[PDB]
């Protein structure tokens, strides 16, 4: 398996001077939505391989890590890259719309130094009705 | 550091047109803040870019085509420090403006479809403000970067991205540029002390 | 459909010049009434185009060869909504003007050979009406089509056709396209009613 | 043979409404001229195969249709494209002449909608001497 | 012969920037005597040409990092009929000046470098005068052969030539074409008579 | 051996209606740098071929030719092209020198007529400090 069980001890090392991107998902035993979600982080983790780590951080067991980032709810996952939080999604969803937040997200860096690496690619589409009008 | 000032040149964009990957006509330097971008063939007003008189060499049928629909194609126009943009083609238009895809928390890259009839800011000065201060403090190299968030890309008809044929803007037939001088002349006082 | 007006743009006339399917150079706005197009290097001239400072990072030994050839080219002028090309050059030169095509009867694309010495009016305004009056009831196609008809292609010193080893213009080492920017008005006051 | 032998009922329906362009040779058999083109017609006919189609109709057998389009003289030679009449060439001729007067006006339509079909081929030429001076 | 006039035009050059073989951005027209080309981004000064807004759909990423280092770039200048060129730039810039060259006795094609802080008269109208003289009487041929003495090739950043990985100017990621217009005219007063 | 021995006589003929480039040396029994660049005018001789001729003229057989081109000292190097008097140097000089001297100087002709023939090649460079400052 290719998922990091983090610690409050060890999410310095694991997730802050982590290199590339790390999806850290908080969650607890008593979560239901935390359980719906727990086989699609399994999917995005083996699909993802290269250029996404996927790491679960107990609340329970670990305590200090949530409060320190205004994590009053979960399901909650925060996507980190070079220390800094680059995203943030709150709440139960679906394969799909992990992937979605996943897609649009894993832009890498830290920027406006890397902004470049944005426009090196096949631009995404929206429609002007998107804005939702 | 010394503040810059934010004012505004006489000529407030610069529109180059495209057909595919190549130049096609002169550069049209804005000095109205109302103006078209359109496929007809007026050749001498202030206010409206004609792309219909305009000759290209290496021209194939799909480009030929395409141009036929762009009729009234784009009214572009500056107001307050903002710049618009209105669909009155009888097709859709497609744009790319990182300042307007930054507003609405979307990838900077972001292809945007306008259709028919709708209107949408696609540049605020003061959005550009706030990411060149970020740029200030993240250093030289994050401002060099702003050059390209002074620019913005459109497309008349087709569109592309993710989600369609076309993948890039070169590939498609009929698309334009659009220097702000404004937000370009703000960057190079920062540019020349750093 | 409102008529509309025979009414005289300051700029009669855009001369782009190329060499074979490559633009060179920027475009020339005549402003006078008479004016020259030749291979000499003045550069501050209105009524003179000066092809011979004009340059071309991928021009080639036979380029260069007819390039010398152009001497006094050929002389333009516009009188009373008719147009003239008086070849000046101690070699032909050659048009392809469908306006002047239509006047003799011939095939619309013909290329018309211009000795030295001799003159040839190679639009006149009325001629033009007539076909933009023909194009407004047979539909709008018929009047987009017209735009071609507002341009004139002139080769200097080479010949192209189907009497020539070059078939088509863009084979040519040294031509002009003139737009000629009155009809180009016109014509555009039909196409945004159509 | 591939040459259609027109009558006045018949005219109707094999020249206007045909498709592509028609040669219509107007002719009679007491017009000497006319048996002169009579084999030329032939060569054309096979030489022009796909692009053209050549029509006769005698105008004794056949009166009703000579005087409709104005035909007061034969030889006379009627190119028709869709309905319309192209162009026209009176009098006896050469297989050169009549080549010469075909590939100037196969144009094919019908403009000026279809202009640009005139533009993409290889331009005939003419010498400013041509206008006669 | 009648003797030409060593008169100045408005415009004492013209400016076009290339990356490796091709064209990009609009020519730039020097009317003042002294002027920068650096790779900032201010579109509206008449004293500046700023290659850092122009944009180009078939850039590579070595363009791009050279770009990046043109920095202040060159101060040109023109005084009592001499061109100088000043290395403003961290970074050398390269001239072809076969009029500099004459100058020095050296071979008419020469790229000499010039790295940051030094000056170099890359023109002096007299020099021309003189080999203008000689080719009126060596025939019209060599005439015709002085037009790109009045043309200077500049490279920023990156040299080209016999000792560098660059044979040639349109190797280079980043360089600009003077055109001398002074010379140019007055090249043009001989050429018309010959 | 590919070495002309050049005499007042057939000086006219050898060198001033010859084709291409001849590098005529100016030498004498008694010059002692000019046996220096004795060995190396045979290296230039065989490297040259095709594109130059270098000949010899000893100036105590014959006397008459070196004051007519004001050849006061020896050793000295005139290149000739075409009749004129292309380039000349001076004095004993080493293999590099004299390559040096070869290499900015078979430039042909007799210009300005063919001066585009300077720039059809590669270019050579120089610093600003080559000037010597």
């Amino acid at each position: 398996d290719k998922i990091i069980h983090l610690t409050d001890d060890s999410f310095d090392t694991d997730v802050l001077k982590a290199d590339g991107a790390i999806l850290v998902d908080f969650w607890a035993e008593w979560c239901g939505p935390c359980k719906m979600i727990a086989p699609i982080l399994d999917e995005i983790a083996d699909e993802y391989q290269g250029k996404l780590t996927v790491a679960k951080l107990n609340i329970d067991q670990n305590p200090g890590t949530a409060p320190k980032y205004g994590i009053r709810g979960i399901p909650t996952l925060l996507l980190f890259k070079n220390g800094e939080v680059a995203a943030t999604k709150v709440g139960a969803l679906s394969k799909g719309q992990l992937k979605e937040f996943l897609d649009a997200n894993l832009a890498g860096s830290g920027l406006l130094c890397d902004l470049d690496a944005l426009f090196q690619g096949v631009p995404p589409n929206k429609s002007i009705y998107d804005v939702w009008v | 550091l010394q503040p810059v000032t934010y004012c505004e040149p006489a000529f407030w964009c610069s529109i180059s047109y495209y057909e595919l990957n190549q130049r096609v006509g002169e550069t049209f330097h804005a000095s109205q803040p109302s103006m078209t971008v359109d496929g007809f063939t007026d050749p001498s007003n202030s206010e409206r870019f004609c792309l219909g008189l305009l000759s290209n060499v290496n021209r194939n049928a799909a480009v030929e085509l395409t141009r036929r629909h762009i009729g009234r194609g784009v009214r572009l126009y500056y107001i307050g420090g903002e710049v618009f943009a209105e669909c009155l083609s009888d097709s859709a238009i497609f744009v790319q403006s990182p300042n307007c895809n930054q507003r609405y928390g979307w990838h900077p890259a972001t292809v945007c479809k306008i259709p028919p009839g709708c209107n949408l800011k696609i540049f605020n000065n003061q959005e550009f403000a706030a990411l060149l201060a970020q740029s200030v403090n993240q250093g030289f190299e994050a401002v060099y970067q702003l050059t390209r968030m002074c620019t913005i890309r459109m497309s008349f008809v087709k569109g592309w991205g993710a989600e369609y044929r076309r993948q890039t803007v070169t590939s498609t037939p009929c698309w334009i540029e659009l220097h702000l001088n404004g937000p370009l002349q703000w960057l190079d006082k920062v540019l020349t002390q750093m």
